This record gives structure tokens, C-alpha cells and sequence, in this order.
């Protein structure tokens, strides 16, 4: 989540984009696909038909 | 017998889809209800009363999902399409997680541009008026014949199952969408139900896909009309009357 | 030349602006030009045509017509 | 032009399916009537302008392929249909049907094609109230508009 | 042939060369340098270096069917003649990779007959092999089926080519995928069955010992299927339009080149069977 | 009509010639827009069938 | 090559062109053309009411705070009114002009109605096939 | 033998080139155009003067 | 085809169809230009010749257009002319077809070939007045220009 | 699997094509006889291309 | 989009086997004569197949 950085990365700015009205509405013409990962307590979780692994730990 | 029995039943079928066409455009025949505000938000149709809103022209304000439509197939002048079938929302809240609608059938779209990603156009998820007949989607429902299946969790489907169809939108008034299917017309064509032009198009399909059903369109039931059950009937009775002769010489064995 | 169909957009707005400049020219070619400045756009007639058939109509309707010009006299003298 | 040919072919289908009435089923022999003495049964090179000439032409190689090749196939399916049947019977190969029965199918099934294509022949003739060939093709729509009591092109 | 257009390479390269470090200005259009020159002197032993290629890989199939068929090989003196006549007429056709550069109507009209012209021994070296396996004793083995998929596969090679040699095609062709196409199924096919038909035809020569026929076939299958499944749909992205030398492409090649991959490794998958073949080969270590 | 009304400037605009996906799929994504001055200056009919002009000496 | 083809399709003809007054515009063109009127509105049938001042000044744009600056006889040409030459000459070609706009008139008076059935398939009436 | 290794080698470098166009992207060297182009000359050359002719010649 | 104010958010629309856009097994050209995209596309007119005069900066190119057929060689030094007939109206894409460099994969070219009455209106309204924005750049002068200089 | 497979199979599916796709011809048009043709299947895929 | 007008002259899909546009002049000319030379070739093949 957010690594290495958020120019690069950009999981909350993309998570918050999909869950505003904006992106609401996309998903409604369906030109753009749902949500692949949901954002856990301090975590990144891709769904299971994302078809990706889990990212690695940070240790 | 066997075919004889037949015969008569096609024939008694035939009859009654004769009855049934007469009477659905004589309920067509009445001007269009324009639901707009509350009523729009919360239409008046259930299946409780669904009847009485059977095949009537009804003017409903909406905003339609083309994102998680369904393509039922369909052969509409030798096109093996689809017809698109949208969930049609009426209202929704802030959030927009519960909501509550329709299903919508905004006609005939070809198998090529079926997909939503072959298509050189963004659908728009605004409110927009409709003006559609009430129906119950009986030809729908019945169609695919035998092995016909359907996956809603990979949304393909074979045959109209109301039931599946109203899991998969979702919509919080399970009852109401499952009571019938609105279908877009155009109120300007002839209310004839031996026109033969079934969606509101031209020769060159100018206009943009989905075409929209016609009156004449919606009143055809295909493979089932009475004109085709009495030649299906004639048929079966000109088969039998061979067969019953053939086993009364038989019989006879003069 | 492959050219995609689609019929008269009736926008209200666009309507609007194509029957001021209707009004516009109809005004300068009562007169023959005979103002300070020539308002008229020739080319704005064919799509006003084109794309507002309900108001093409209603200018052809002799009572709509009359109407028409008597507001536009009205708020012209206003 | 290939997907307005498929929508005229399963119009004409539809309606012969549907059936005709007794306007639609006079309108119908005018038309065919017009196309047989205008076309089908006439040298289109003996007409005046190349336009016409071409136009006609036109209509009639459509009509032949709609018509003439169609009836062929199905009286030659049916043919084929009785020559198995008394193949079988007589264990043998059998020739008079072929002929005979060939005609016989050609002949049953020419009229019911002329009656589900008549409108598109007698519509391809609109070559213009200019030439003859389209005067009398307009005369005949203006007898047909009036006994169906509507308008066409 | 090689020792006619070495000199050639070798001067250009060397030119090449000065001009890199020592700055000649031999190609450097400013002060008197022809660009153009160095393309002509490269390809004027270019086009020789794939004749040079090609032409030994004839010569395995002209041995191993007579000797497979027990029949004398079909106008050898024919056969001779023809691949002569490729050879010392090919020094006239090395501007076909040069249609577009700009060089005059006069030399492109030369260029293009010449080529054309070329494809009658090609027929004649054809139809002598294809009368070599009529009316003898044949001997079916693994060097007469490679033989065979070295005939199919330089049918449509030598097509191709003649197809490029059509100047409005070659002007669509030029730098394209279709290039790639013909001159893999070329050399890739025609000159390795050959090579592998050779080697299975000396292999107690070579080796000492016989060869495995169970890898043999597995190797011969793996190898032409490999081929045909790479080099076939890069025709259809030459037709499509993909240049050369790209390594990232509009997306809708992305099923012929999945394709082309998959070929690639059942190609593969035909060398590890070769391999294989040789080592169960000296495994077995029969006479 | 090579030119879309707008609702902002109550205006005709046009842009130059873009590609289908741009059109489409970046449609609310637009500039460069430049008000549509007409075919014609006194709005006459461009509409014909060039040839080739008589060569220079 | 000679027969290469295999097959010419003769049978296609030139498509026929089916425009309400095409002949009247094309008429109406060929007669302002051997007017010699330099302007190029005099085209549309209707110049004489679409421009009022091209026959007594010849302004037809209101040239404010813009330039005016001609550099020969083809820089304004819409600019210039019509002389007594070009005046008679233009008065040579009224007959067609006259019928233009009755064709023109007639065609505007015709309008869709529900009496026509044969509005979706009046390709095969337009001669599209062949 | 050396013929075996340096066809080896060839085979290789196919290898790398069919897996750069797999599909767009550059998924085998991820924007290396220099790279690429290196690779494919390198290809060529191995594959004409140091395979068919060590293995003919 | 109307120019409609935006209540979503541009900048959002942009990002999501940039990072998760909907893409099929068979989609066309046409809705797949990833590689394909440039700016300041040329516009001709149709039916009609063109004299194309092509060259190099400082090394051979390939100017190729697949849709049209043509491939014409850029090579430095050189003013190669070329004749160019499009008959029909339509919009050609290309990809450079020599290797070049970095960039040899990415470099697009967009040709439209439009009815000389759209061609004409471009160029009066784009590329006019430009050929004096060096000196005389402003709206009054381009109207002044468009109204003395008309076809 | 030589000759009447690969003789016939182009011809067939380019039949079907039309007979069932429109020769994938693109509606929405306008006056067929202004509109470009969209030409049935001719590049065979049978023969290696 | 020109407007209305689509100018697009490629609609190849993923898997286009034939030329990329045809509205070309050129290209169809191609097209057809490809076409023809392979029809040029009926006895060749039967023959190769008898042998
Ligand atoms: C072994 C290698 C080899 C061989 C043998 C050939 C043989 C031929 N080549 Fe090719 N060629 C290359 C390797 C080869 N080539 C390479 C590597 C390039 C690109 C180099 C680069 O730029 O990197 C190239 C490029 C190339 C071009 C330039 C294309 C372009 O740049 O746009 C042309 C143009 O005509 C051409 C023509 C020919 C011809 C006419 C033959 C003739 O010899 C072929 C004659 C044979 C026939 C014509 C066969 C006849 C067919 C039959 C009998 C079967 C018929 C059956 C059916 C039709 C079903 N070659
Ligand atoms: C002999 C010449 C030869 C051979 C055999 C090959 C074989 C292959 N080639 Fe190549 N190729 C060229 C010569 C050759 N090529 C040339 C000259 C170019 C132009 C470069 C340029 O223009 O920049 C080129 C370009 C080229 C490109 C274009 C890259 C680009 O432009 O971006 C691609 C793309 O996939 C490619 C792929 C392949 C593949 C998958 C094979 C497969 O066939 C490979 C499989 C392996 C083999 C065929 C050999 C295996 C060897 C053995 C098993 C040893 C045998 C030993 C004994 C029998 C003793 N080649
Ligand atoms: C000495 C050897 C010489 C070898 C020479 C090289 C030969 C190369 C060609 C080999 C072809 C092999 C046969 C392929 C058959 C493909 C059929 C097909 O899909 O239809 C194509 C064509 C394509 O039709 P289409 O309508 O789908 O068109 C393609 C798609 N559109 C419409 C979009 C264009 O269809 C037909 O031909 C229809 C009739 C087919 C009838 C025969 C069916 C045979 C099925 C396979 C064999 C039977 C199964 C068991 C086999 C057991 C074998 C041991
Ligand atoms: C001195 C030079 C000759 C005189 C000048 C002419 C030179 C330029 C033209 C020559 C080539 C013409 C090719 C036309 C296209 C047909 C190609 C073809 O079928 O090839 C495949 C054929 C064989 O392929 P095929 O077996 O598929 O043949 C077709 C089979 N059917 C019909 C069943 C489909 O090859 C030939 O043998 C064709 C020879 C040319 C055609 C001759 C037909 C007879 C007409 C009289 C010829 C007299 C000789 C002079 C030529 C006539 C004009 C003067
Ligand atoms: C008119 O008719 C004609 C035509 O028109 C149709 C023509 O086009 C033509 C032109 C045709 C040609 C010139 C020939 C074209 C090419 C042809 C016919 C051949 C093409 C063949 C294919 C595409 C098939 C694909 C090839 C393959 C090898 C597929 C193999 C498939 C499978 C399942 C095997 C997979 C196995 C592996 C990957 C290896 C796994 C195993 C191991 C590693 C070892 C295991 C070992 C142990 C011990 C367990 C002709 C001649 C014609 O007559
Ligand atoms: Cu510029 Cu490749
Ligand atoms: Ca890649
Ligand atoms: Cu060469
Ligand atoms: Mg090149």
C-alpha cells in the first residue's frame, strides 16, 4: 500500500476516486472495471478474482 | 392420435394468442401515463396488481446501469443478437449502496457491438425518460426450449428468469422488479399486430442501437403467433388423417 | 463517405441562439440593410432548419408567425 | 447494402407467413402482373434510354435470382425427394422423375416467391416519370394506392 | 559466391569503420558522403550471403530422395544449371532491399524484372523434386520426411518472396512483419530441415552409431509444427501493418504474437528432442 | 456539421481533427477549442468538386 | 493479365441520381456561369433577398475596427455590387431561376404523413439495389 | 559441436525476442529499446554467419 | 455531439480510465489507439494530388501509412518527391518503419483526408494564421485575413 | 484434407459471414449510395497469407 | 470523428487477417489480384494430389 510512493503507487487517491460519486457513476457506464483491492486497517487486500497475489510483507 | 391431439391443441392455442393479441392492443390502444416525481420514484406496479398494468403505455424518469446489463439472446430478421436488458433505478440514496428499481428491455442490440467494450460510445447513467409497455416477458421466459441454462454469477444468459434476473440487480424491492419488465416502444407506429416491423428501424438500421421495440413489435409473440399455430395445426391434422386412413385399411385388410 | 445518422438535436440553448439570429435577419432583410450594422449570419438559417423543426413550424404556422412578430415588435419598442 | 437486402427478405418473409387479405392480395397481381409483361416476359434492350434499360435489366436479374433460381432449387429438392423415393421402390435408378417432377415443383413454387418478392420488383422499376418504363410503373403504384387506400414509394 | 561479394563487405565495413572514428565523411551528405552508397555495397553481398545460405540446402534433398527412392534424381544437369543461374543472377537483384530509399525508376525497374525473373529456376528446382518421388522403390525414413518438410515449407518461402517482389505490395511490405515472415520460412525452415535431414542422412557417418527413430519423429513433428505455427501469423501482422524492430506494438497484434510465441517454443520444444534424440542415440550405441 | 454548440459560451466551437478513441474516450478531456467562424464569410456554399489548376510557366 | 479477373460485373450501372430539383440547380448553375458574374453568391436562387445591398452598394459585411486593405480585383469580390452588364445578364437567366424555386417551394410544401407505409423500405423504390 | 552451442545461443535470443513481443508493454525488458535492438542485431548475426555456416561450411 | 457542462470530476474520469479501462478479446483499432496517439494531426484534401517532398533531420526514417499503402523513405540529405492521392475521406494512422533509435516503437503519424470544403474551413480557421502569428498575431487580424483572402 | 476442404472452406465461411453478420458491415449509416461498401471476405486464411 | 462524419478507415480487430483498411484504391487492387492468384490454381493442385 502507497509504495514506494504515493506518485507511483497512488492506492488511496485511486480508492477514494472509485468511491466517490464520480466513480460511482464510471462503474454505472462500466467503461471502467470495479474495484480490485480494498483498503484494510493500515493494509492492502486484493480480491480473490483479482487474480494477483497478496503484495509482499514490509518486514 | 397422437398427432391429431396435437393438431387441436395448436389450434386451441391458436385461438386463445388470437384473444390475447386482441385484447393486449386494446389495452395499448389507451394514451400513456407519465409517471414523474413520487410516482416515478415509487411506481405503482407490484405483483399483486400487476395485471391491471399489464401491456400499458407508461412514461417512467430513471437512470439506467448499462454497466451490469444482461443480453438475453434473440433473433430479431435473421440477426442472432440480443436483447439489452438494463436495471433500470428509479431512485436511489446519497451513498447509493441501497437502491431500488426496474428491469428495462431497451430493445434488439446485434451480437458484435453486444459487448460494452466493442462499442464506440460512453452509455449515459443520467435520468432519462422512457416511455416503455408493461409486460411479464412470457416469450422471454419461455424461450431456450430444452437444456437451456443460464450463469447468472458469469452473467450469461439463456432464458428470461425473473427471479435470477431481480438477484442480479440487486434492487431492494425484490417483488416489484420480479413482477414484470418494462420494454422501450415508440408511441408513433401503427398499433397493428400484423404490421411486420417489430423494432422501430429503417432498412439501413439508421438509427443507433438498441432499437427500440415498436407496438406491433411488442405485440408479436415470435414462434408463437396464430396465424403460425394454425398452419402448424393444419399440418399435424392433414399427418394425422393419413395416419388414421392408413391404420383403418390396415385394420380393414379387405 | 461514411456519415453516421442523427436527428435534430432540439437543444433548447442552441434552439434559442438559432432563432435570436433568425429574428436578427428577418429584421435586416425587412428593411434590405438598411442599419448601421448587419447582424445577420446567412449561415445560421440552414442549421436553425436543420436542427429546430418544431420552431420551423411555428414560424410557418401564419398564426404562430403572427404572434411571433408581435413580441418581437414588443420587446424591440421596449 | 447486404443488411438492407436481409431486412427486405425477412420482411417478405414475415408477411407471407402473416398471410394477405383481399386488398393486399390485389395490389399483389397488379404487381406481378406489371413485372411479367414488363420484365420477366420482355428484352430489357428493347427499351429506349440506357438508363432504363439498365435499371430494368437490374430489376430483372434480381427478379431471376429471387424467383427463377429459388423455384428451381425447391422443384429440384422435391424432384430429388420422389427419385430417392422410387429409387427405392424400384431398386433401381429411375430418370422420368426428374424432369416431370422438376417442373412440377417449378411451377408450384414460382408463384409463392412472385408473391413474396412482388413489391421489391415492382419497386425496382422506379426508374422516373421521364421513361416510359417508369410511367407505367408509376400508373400502376397510383392503382395500387388507391385500392389500398394508402400511400408508397 | 562468397569469395566474388567479401571484398564488397569488407570495404563498406571498413568505410564504416572510418567514418565512426576518424570521421571520412564517406556517408555524410553535407560535403559528398552517399548515405545511399553504403545500403548498396551492404546488401550487394547481402542478397548473395542468403543465395549462399540457401543454395547448399537443395543439395541434401537432391541426394537423400534418390536415395530413399532408388531412382536416379531428376535432371540433375537441369537442377545444376538453374541453381548456377540463381547464383551469378542474384548480383543483379540487390536492390529490392532498396525500392524506397529513392533511387531512380530505371535501376527499381531492373531490379524488380531481374527478381521476378529469378523464380523460374526456383519452379524448375521444384518440379525436378516433386518428379524425383514418382514411379521408383521408396524407402519412407526420417531424412525423406524432413526432406518432404523442407519442400513444404520452402513452397510457400518461395512465394512469399515472389509475392515482395511485387513493387506496390513490397512499397506496404517494406520494413514489415511480412519480410519477417517470408525470410524465416525460409531460412528457418527450408535451410534447418535441410541441415536436420543431413545430419539424420550422415549420422553413422558422423556419430559412429544409429540414430533414435522414436526422438527422430518426436524432433521432425515438433520442429515443422513450431515453425508454421511461428511464421505463419506473422504474415497476417505484415498484412495488419506492424513494422520491424518494435518491441512494443499497437495491442491488436497481441493474438498473432501470442501465437508466434507459442510457435517459438514448440520450436523449442523440437530442439530438446533433438538433443534427446542424440543422446538416446549413444545410449542405445548400435551398429 | 463539423462544429458542437456549448452551453457555457452560448456559442458554436470546433477543434481540430482528433481521433475516434480521443473523441470518445476522452471527450471530457478537451482544448484548443476555438469558436467556429463559418465556411464562407457571407455564408455562401463551399461545397464543390475541386480539380486541378492550370500549371505555372 | 487478360482474363485474370475471371469476371467483369457490366451488369452494375452508374448509380441514378435521385434529387428533387438536382436538374433545376444544375440549370439554374450553368446559366449564372454564363453570366460571368464575378460573385459567387448569385449560386443560391434567393441572392437578391439573402443580400439586398449586392445590387445597389455591394456591402455585405460590416467592415468595423476591422481592416480593409485590397490588393486586386479578386480580394473582395463579394464586396463589389452588380453592374448594369452583370444585372442583364443575370436578368437572361430568370426562367430558371423561377422554376428552381418553384421546385424548391414545392419541395418544402411536401411533408411526412401517416398515410405513407412504405417510409422504411423506400430504398428498393430508390433503386439502392443492384 | 560448436554449431550446437552457438544455435543454443540463437535460440536464446529468439527466445527473448518472442517474450519482449508477447504482447505490448515490454514485458521482458520493460522499455529497453537500446536493449532490444541489440538483442535482435545480435540475433540476426549469430543466426546468419555463426550457424548456417559453421554448420555448411 | 453537444458541448455540455460537467458535473462529474474530469480529472477522476481521466485517472480511472487511464489505470483500470474496460478491454475486450476483440476490440478495434479505432477503440485501442494505446500507441497510436499524437497531436496537430495532418490534414489534406481529398482527391486531388499532392507533391510530398520528404527528408531527414540526421538519419533515415520512414514515413508509412498502412491504411493508404504508402511508405515513403526520409533520408537526410534528400528532398525526394512523391505524389499523394488519397480517393477517399478518412483518417490514416502510421508507425515510423526504419530503425531510428529510442524511440523507434513510439512515433505515431495521423493523416485525415477530408472534403476540400473541411480542409479548406481548417485551414482558414488553424493553419492561416499561424503562417502569420509569427508577425501578426490577433482575432481582428485573422477575421481581416479570412475575409480578404476567400475561396 | 488437400483439396476440397481448402478449396471450399474460404468460400463457405465467407458466405456465412454474410449470410449471417451482413459481411460485418457498420449500421448507423446514411444514404447507402454516398456510403462506402464494405467488401465481403476476400483475403483467404486457408492459404498460408 | 470529423463530426458526425466517422473519417476512421481502420477497424481491424485483435485477430485481422486481411489488409488493415480497404478503402484504398491500392488495397483493394491488391486484394483482388491476391484473390485471383489463388484461384489460378485448380489443376496444379489436383495433380500434386493425384501424385
Ligand atoms: C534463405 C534466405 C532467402 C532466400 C532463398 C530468399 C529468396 C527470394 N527473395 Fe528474399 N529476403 C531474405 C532472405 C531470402 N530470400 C531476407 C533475410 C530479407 C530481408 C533482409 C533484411 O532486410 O534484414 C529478404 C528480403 C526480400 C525482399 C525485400 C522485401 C522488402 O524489403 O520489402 C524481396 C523483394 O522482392 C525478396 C525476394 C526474393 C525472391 C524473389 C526470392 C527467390 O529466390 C524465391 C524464388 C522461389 C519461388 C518464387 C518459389 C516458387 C513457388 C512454388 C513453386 C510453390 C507455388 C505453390 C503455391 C503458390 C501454393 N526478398
Ligand atoms: C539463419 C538465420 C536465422 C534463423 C535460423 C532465425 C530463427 C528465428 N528467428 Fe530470426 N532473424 C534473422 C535470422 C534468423 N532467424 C535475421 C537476419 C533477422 C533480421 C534482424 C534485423 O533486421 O535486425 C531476424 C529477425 C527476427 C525477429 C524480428 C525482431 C524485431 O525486428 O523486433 C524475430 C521476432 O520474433 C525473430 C524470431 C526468430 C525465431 C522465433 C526463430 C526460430 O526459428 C529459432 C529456433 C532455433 C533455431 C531455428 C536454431 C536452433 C539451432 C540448433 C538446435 C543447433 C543445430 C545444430 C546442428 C543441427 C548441428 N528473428
Ligand atoms: C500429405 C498431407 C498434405 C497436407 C496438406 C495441408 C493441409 C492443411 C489443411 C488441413 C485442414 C484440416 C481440416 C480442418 C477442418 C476445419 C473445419 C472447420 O472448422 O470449418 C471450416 C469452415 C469455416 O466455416 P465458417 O462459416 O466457420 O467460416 C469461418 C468463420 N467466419 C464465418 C467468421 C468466416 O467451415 C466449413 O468448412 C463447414 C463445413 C465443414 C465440414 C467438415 C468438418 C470437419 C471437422 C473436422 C474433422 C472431423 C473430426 C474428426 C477428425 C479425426 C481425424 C483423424
Ligand atoms: C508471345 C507472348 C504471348 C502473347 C502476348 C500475351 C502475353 C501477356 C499475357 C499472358 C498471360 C495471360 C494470363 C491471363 C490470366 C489467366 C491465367 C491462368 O489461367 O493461368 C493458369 C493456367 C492453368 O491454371 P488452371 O488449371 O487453374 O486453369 C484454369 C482452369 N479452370 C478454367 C478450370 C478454372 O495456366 C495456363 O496455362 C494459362 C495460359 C494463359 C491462358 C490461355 C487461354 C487460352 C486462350 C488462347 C491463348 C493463346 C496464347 C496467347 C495468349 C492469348 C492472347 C494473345
Ligand atoms: C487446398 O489445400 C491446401 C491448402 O488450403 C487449405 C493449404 O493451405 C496448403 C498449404 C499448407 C502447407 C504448406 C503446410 C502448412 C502446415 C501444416 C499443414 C502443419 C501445421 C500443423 C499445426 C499447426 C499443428 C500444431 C503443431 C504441433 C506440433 C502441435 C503439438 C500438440 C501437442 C498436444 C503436443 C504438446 C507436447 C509438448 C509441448 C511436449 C511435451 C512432452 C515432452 C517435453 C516430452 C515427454 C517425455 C516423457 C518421457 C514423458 C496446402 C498444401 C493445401 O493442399
Ligand atoms: Cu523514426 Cu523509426
Ligand atoms: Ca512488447
Ligand atoms: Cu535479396
Ligand atoms: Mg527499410
Amino acid at each position: 500500500l502507497d509504495y514506494p510512493d504515493t506518485d507511483d503507487t497512488d492506492d488511496t487517491e485511486t480508492f477514494k476516486d472509485y468511491k466517490s460519486f464520480t466513480g460511482r457513476r464510471m462503474v454505472d457506464t462500466g467503461i471502467v472495471d470495479p474495484l480490485w483491492y480494498d483498503i484494510r486497517e493500515g493494509k492492502k487486500v486484493y480480491y480473490d478474482w483479482a487474480g494477483v497475489n497478496q503484495p509482499m510483507e514490509d518486514i | 392420435i397422437g398427432t391429431l391431439l396435437y393438431g387441436a391443441n395448436q389450434s386451441s392455442k391458436a385461438r386463445e394468442n388470437k384473444v390475447a393479441t386482441e385484447t393486449r392492443k386494446e389495452r395499448m390502444a389507451k394514451p400513456t401515463i407519465q409517471l414523474t416525481g413520487a410516482d416515478s420514484q415509487n411506481p405503482p406496479f407490484t405483483e399483486k396488481n400487476i395485471n391491471d398494468w399489464l401491456y400499458k403505455t407508461v412514461s417512467i424518469t430513471g437512470r439506467p446501469i448499462h454497466g451490469k446489463g444482461m443480453m438475453i439472446p434473440a433473433k430479431s430478421y435473421g440477426l442472432h443478437g440480443f436483447e439489452y436488458l438494463v436495471p433500470f433505478v428509479t431512485k436511489e440514496n446519497e451513498d447509493g449502496s441501497v437502491q431500488e428499481g426496474l428491469i428495462l428491455n431497451l430493445g434488439f442490440i446485434p451480437r458484435e457491438y453486444a459487448p460494452i467494450w466493442a462499442r464506440a460510445r460512453v452509455e449515459n447513467v443520467e435520468e432519462q425518460t422512457f416511455t416503455c409497455v408493461v409486460t411479464d416477458g412470457k416469450h422471454l421466459s419461455e424461450q431456450g426450449g430444452l437444456f437451456a441454462s443460464n450463469k447468472p454469477c458469469e452473467n450469461q444468459w439463456e432464458y428470461a428468469d425473473l427471479d435470477q434476473l431481480a438477484k442480479h440487480t440487486g434492487f431492494v424491492n425484490q417483488e416489484q422488479v420480479r413482477s414484470c419488465i418494462l420494454e422501450h416502444v415508440n408511441t408513433e407506429t401503427p398499433n397493428d399486430e400484423r404490421d411486420c416491423r417489430h423494432i422501430d428501424i429503417c432498412s439501413d438500421y439508421k438509427e443507433d442501437y438498441p432499437y427500440k421495440f415498436t407496438r406491433s413489435g411488442v405485440l408479436q409473440q415470435p414462434g408463437q403467433m396464430y396465424w403460425d399455430l394454425n398452419k402448424s395445426a393444419s399440418y399435424y391434422s392433414l399427418l394425422g388423417l393419413g395416419c388414421s386412413v392408413f391404420s383403418a385399411l390396415l385394420f380393414l385388410a379387405k | 463517405m461514411e456519415v453516421k445518422y442523427r436527428g435534430p438535436s432540439d437543444d433548447k440553448l442552441e434552439c434559442e441562439f438559432l432563432e435570436n439570429n433568425l429574428l436578427s435577419c428577418l429584421r435586416e432583410k425587412s428593411v434590405q440593410d438598411n442599419v448601421a450594422k448587419m447582424t445577420c449570419r446567412p449561415e445560421f438559417l440552414v442549421w436553425f432548419f436543420l436542427e429546430c423543426p418544431t420552431k420551423a413550424a411555428v414560424y410557418h404556422d401564419p398564426k404562430g408567425l403572427r404572434n411571433i412578430f408581435i413580441q418581437d415588435k414588443i420587446k424591440q419598442k421596449g | 447494402s447486404c443488411t438492407t437486402r436481409r431486412f427486405i427478405d425477412e420482411k417478405e418473409k414475415l408477411e407471407y407467413s402473416r398471410g394477405y387479405n383481399q386488398q393486399e392480395l390485389e395490389a399483389s397481381k397488379l404487381r406481378k402482373d406489371f413485372v411479367k409483361k414488363y420484365i420477366v416476359d420482355f428484352d430489357t434492350t428493347l427499351y429506349k434510354t440506357q438508363v432504363e434499360r439498365d435499371w430494368a435489366y437490374i430489376a430483372k436479374r434480381e427478379y431471376r435470382y429471387e424467383v427463377q433460381l429459388k423455384s428451381i432449387g425447391y422443384g429440384g429438392a422435391l424432384a430429388n425427394a420422389v427419385l430417392l423415393w422410387r429409387i427405392y421402390a424400384n431398386k433401381k435408378m429411375v430418370f422420368w422423375p426428374i424432369p416431370i417432377v422438376g417442373a412440377l415443383g417449378y411451377l408450384y413454387f414460382q408463384p409463392v416467391f412472385f408473391q413474396k418478392s412482388n413489391k421489391r420488383f415492382f419497386d425496382m422499376c422506379n426508374v422516373g416519370e421521364e421513361y416510359y418504363l417508369g410511367r407505367e410503373r408509376n400508373k400502376i403504384l397510383r392503382e395500387c394506392n388507391k385500392i389500398l387506400n394508402v400511400e408508397d414509394f | 559466391m562468397l569469395a566474388t561479394i567479401t571484398p564488397v563487405l569488407g570495404a563498406a565495413v571498413i568505410m564504416m569503420a572510418f567514418d565512426r572514428h576518424w570521421q571520412t565523411t564517406f556517408f555524410e551528405y553535407a560535403y559528398g558522403g552517399d548515405p545511399i552508397l553504403s545500403q548498396h555495397l551492404f546488401w550487394f553481398f547481402g542478397h548473395p550471403e542468403v543465395y549462399v545460405l540457401i543454395i547448399p540446402t537443395f543439395g541434401f534433398i537432391n541426394m537423400i530422395v534418390p536415395h530413399n527412392n532408388t531412382r536416379r534424381v531428376a535432371s540433375k544437369h537441369h537442377m545444376i544449371w538453374a541453381i548456377y543461374v540463381m547464383a551469378y543472377m542474384g548480383y543483379l537483384v540487390w536492390g529490392h532491399h532498396m525500392y524506397l530509399v529513392g533511387l531512380d525508376h530505371r535501376s527499381r525497374t531492373m531490379y524488380s524484372t531481374i527478381t521476378i525473373m529469378i523464380s523460374m529456376p526456383a519452379t524448375i528446382k521444384v518440379v525436378n523434386w516433386t518428379l524425383s518421388l514418382v514411379n521408383g522403390a521408396l524407402k519412407i525414413d526420417l531424412p525423406f520426411l524432413f526432406s518432404m518438410s523442407f519442400l513444404l515449407l520452402f513452397l510457400v518461402a518461395g512465394f512469399t518472396g515472389m509475392w515482395l517482389s511485387h513493387v506496390s505490395l513490397n512499397v506496404s511490405m517494406h520494413d514489415t512483419f511480412y519480410v519477417v515472415a517470408h525470410f524465416h520460412i525460409m531460412l528457418s525452415g527450408a535451410a534447418m530441415t535441410g541441415i536436420f535431414s543431413g545430419i539424420y542422412y550422415y549420422f553413422n557417418a558422423l556419430f559412429g552409431v544409429k540414430y533414435s527413430r522414436m526422438f527422430g519423429y518426436m524432433h521432425l513433428i515438433y520442429y515443422s509444427g513450431g515453425q508454421w505455427v511461428a511464421f505463419v501469423p506473422l504474415f497476417y501482422l505484415g498484412f495488419s501493418g506492424m513494422p520491424r524492430r518494435i518491441h512494443d506494438y499497437p495491442v491488436v497484434f497481441m493474438g498473432w504474437h501470442s501465437m508466434s510465441t507459442t510457435g517459438h517454443f514448440i520450436t523449442l520444444v523440437g530442439i530438446i528432442f533433438f538433443f534427446l534424440m542424440m543422446f538416446d542415440s549413444h545410449i542405445e550405441r548400435r551398429a | 456539421k463539423c462544429f458542437f454548440f456549448d452551453h457555457g459560451l452560448k456559442k458554436y466551437q470546433m477543434f481540430e481533427p482528433e481521433d475516434m478513441y480521443t473523441v470518445v474516450f476522452e471527450g471530457w478531456a478537451l482544448d484548443d477549442l476555438i469558436t467556429f467562424p463559418g465556411f464562407t464569410p457571407t455564408g455562401r456554399t463551399n461545397s464543390y468538386q475541386i480539380g486541378l489548376s492550370p500549371r505555372q510557366r | 493479365a487478360l482474363f485474370f479477373m475471371a469476371n467483369t460485373a457490366i451488369s452494375v450501372p452508374s448509380v441514378l441520381d435521385t434529387s428533387p430539383c438536382m436538374k433545376q440547380m444544375l440549370a439554374y448553375e450553368d446559366c449564372v456561369l454564363d453570366a460571368n458574374v464575378p460573385q459567387q453568391e448569385v449560386i443560391h436562387p434567393q441572392w437578391p433577398t439573402i443580400w439586398p445591398r449586392l445590387l445597389t452598394d455591394g456591402k455585405l459585411l460590416e467592415f468595423d475596427k476591422v481592416p480593409f486593405h485590397p490588393e486586386n480585383i479578386y480580394n473582395y469580390t463579394y464586396m463589389r455590387p452588380l453592374t448594369k452588364k452583370n444585372k442583364q445578364y443575370l436578368y437572361e437567366c430568370e426562367e430558371e431561376r423561377f422554376v428552381f424555386k418553384a421546385c424548391l417551394r414545392k419541395v418544402i410544401s411536401l411533408k411526412k404523413t401517416d398515410k405513407h407505409t412504405s417510409w422504411d423500405t423506400a430504398e428498393v423504390a430508390n433503386l439502392q439495389l443492384t | 559441436y560448436f554449431s550446437m552451442v552457438t544455435g543454443l545461443s540463437g535460440a536464446a535470443l529468439a527466445t527473448m525476442i518472442r517474450l519482449e513481443l508477447a504482447h505490448p508493454g515490454s514485458p521482458f525488458f520493460k522499455g529497453d529499446s537500446l536493449r532490444y535492438l541489440q538483442v535482435v542485431t545480435a540475433h540476426g548475426l549469430i543466426m546468419v554467419f555463426f550457424v548456417v555456416v559453421p554448420i555448411l561450411f | 455531439k453537444l458541448l455540455k457542462q460537467s458535473i462529474y470530476d474530469q480529472t477522476t474520469q481521466y485517472k480511472l480510465i487511464k489505470k483500470n479501462k474496460k478491454r475486450g478479446e476483440l476490440i478495434p483499432v479505432t477503440l485501442a489507439r494505446r500507441i497510436l496517439r499524437t497531436k496537430k494531426t495532418l490534414v489534406l484534401p481529398a482527391h486531388v494530388n499532392i507533391t510530398l517532398i520528404t527528408n531527414s533531420y540526421d538519419i533515415v526514417h520512414s514515413w508509412f501509412i498502412p491504411g493508404l499503402g504508402i511508405k515513403l523513405d526520409c533520408v537526410p540529405g534528400r528532398s525526394t518527391h512523391h505524389t499523394f492521392f488519397i480517393d477517399n475521406v478518412g483518417f490514416y494512422y502510421g508507425q515510423c518503419a526504419e530503425i531510428c533509435g529510442r524511440y523507434h516503437h513510439h512515433m505515431p503519424i495521423r493523416v485525415c483526408a477530408l472534403p476540400f470544403e473541411h480542409f479548406l474551413l481548417w485551414w482558414n480557421t488553424f493553419g492561416l494564421p499561424k503562417m502569420l502569428n509569427t508577425v501578426s498575431r490577433k482575432r481582428f487580424e485573422t477575421h481581416y485575413e479570412l475575409r480578404k483572402y476567400s475561396w | 484434407i488437400v483439396l476440397t476442404w481448402g478449396w471450399s472452406s474460404f468460400q463457405i465461411g465467407g458466405y456465412n459471414y454474410e449470410r449471417f453478420d451482413d459481411n460485418g458491415e457498420r449500421r448507423n449509416t446514411l444514404y447507402w449510395k454516398l456510403s462506402p461498401v464494405e467488401f465481403p471476405q476476400s483475403k483467404l486464411w486457408n492459404r498460408p497469407s | 470523428m470529423w463530426g458526425n462524419l466517422w473519417t476512421e478507415a481502420s477497424y481491424q480487430l485483435n485477430f485481422n487477417i486481411g489488409f488493415s483498411s480497404l478503402r484504398s484504391d491500392v488495397l483493394i487492387h491488391l486484394a483482388q489480384w491476391q484473390y485471383w492468384w489463388w484461384f489460378w490454381f485448380a489443376l496444379i493442385w489436383s495433380f500434386y494430389y493425384f501424385i
